[PDB]
């Protein structure tokens, strides 16, 4: 059982350093996807950006 | 052809903010009218009040 237990241990530390570096991965590739996607949506703005101090659209008089 | 009930029901929400908008402003001044006219009425009716 101690040499089942060593060599579990070892086992278990080296599966924890792969655990996270896959899981950190994982995150990167997600972050990287909202990225792609963030940079086709950029392209859709138009010239000059947003007017920002007017709403996009006005829907009733003010009189 | 979901497109389409989604654009509708999106114009139809666009048309209920537009009316709700515009009767609201109706409301608004003829309640604002009413209440000056009130306020003459009762201008005039304190110049005739008598009393002590």
């Amino acid at each position: 059982q101690g040499i089942k237990t060593v060599y579990a241990s070892c086992r278990y530390r080296k599966l924890n350093e792969r655990e996270i570096i896959s899981d950190r991965y994982t995150w990167l590739h997600e972050r990287m996807l909202e990225d792609e996607v963030e940079r086709v949506l950029l392209e859709q703005v138009p010239a000059g950006g947003f007017d920002k101090t007017r709403p996009g659209l006005l829907l009733g008089p003010s009189t | 052809n979901a497109f389409s009930s989604f654009d509708a029901c999106r114009t139809g929400l666009l048309k209920q903010q537009s009316a709700a908008v515009e009767n609201s402003l109706v409301r608004q001044n003829m309640a604002d009218v009413r209440a000056k006219a009130l306020f003459e009425r009762r201008a005039v009716l304190l110049d005739l009040v008598e009393g002590k």
